[PDB]
């Protein structure tokens, strides 16, 4: 699985 | 980057991510059992599923707005929020775990481009 | 015997080729999802491959037809800017015409392939360097 | 995959 360290930015 | 897939279905949410991924799937796989084609326009500033005989886009999620992708077999999982109000589209694919790399990707550049944007050296 | 500077074979099939423009020296994540394209334009093609040897060494990529072993590409390893494996796929991206030419092949030594090409670029960098 | 180092002076 990937996580999208940007979306938690937002 | 354009991949092929079947939109099989999707929950909703209001290691535990990796979970959720695969509870999704199973309540897909449920949902089968009890009972479209479409393309993924895979990008750095979005992620874009329309229906292949029509190409009506069905899902346009930018990007900053998903958060997981998971490849579960030939299964994929595309965790996006507002629709903490998430949802999770499930799609069949002969190159799922391609689809969820290449996803991955887009995630590292954008997310280069967004340490750029904050004055961040990436 | 043959070593990586009289140049090695691997048995490989070619799916046909792409092109895109892209920056002189990206990040190595946006040359993953350029290869990654490569892959995804040959692969809706291939739904909506005749065998090859791919010979490697230091000094150039070439394609020879495994049948008639007539040479089919040569490149000289200077017009080669990036290689991977995607899976048992190949992703061969080169110079001239930026714009990048991108050839892909599919093989069962994909990984092995690449090692090949990284390490012929290893040898032909610092030999340029020194 | 890998990035050629040698291409860039070309």
């Amino acid at each position: 699985g990937y996580e999208n360290p940007t979306y938690k930015f937002f | 980057i354009i991949f092929a897939a079947n939109y099989l279905g999707s929950t909703q949410l209001l290691n535990v991510r990796m979970m959720q991924a695969q509870e999704a799937v199973s309540r897909i796989k449920m949902a089968q059992k009890l009972a479209t084609e479409v393309d993924l326009f895979i990008l750095t500033q979005r992620i874009k599923v329309l229906n292949a005989d029509t190409q009506e886009t069905m899902m346009d999620h930018p990007l900053r707005t998903i958060s997981y992708i998971a490849d579960i077999g030939n299964i994929v999982v595309l965790m996006a929020r507002r629709r903490y109000k998430m949802i999770c589209h499930v799609f069949e694919s002969e190159d799922a775990q391609l689809i969820a790399q290449s996803i991955g990707q887009a995630f590292s550049v954008a997310y280069q481009e967004f340490l750029r944007a904050n004055g961040i050296n990436p």
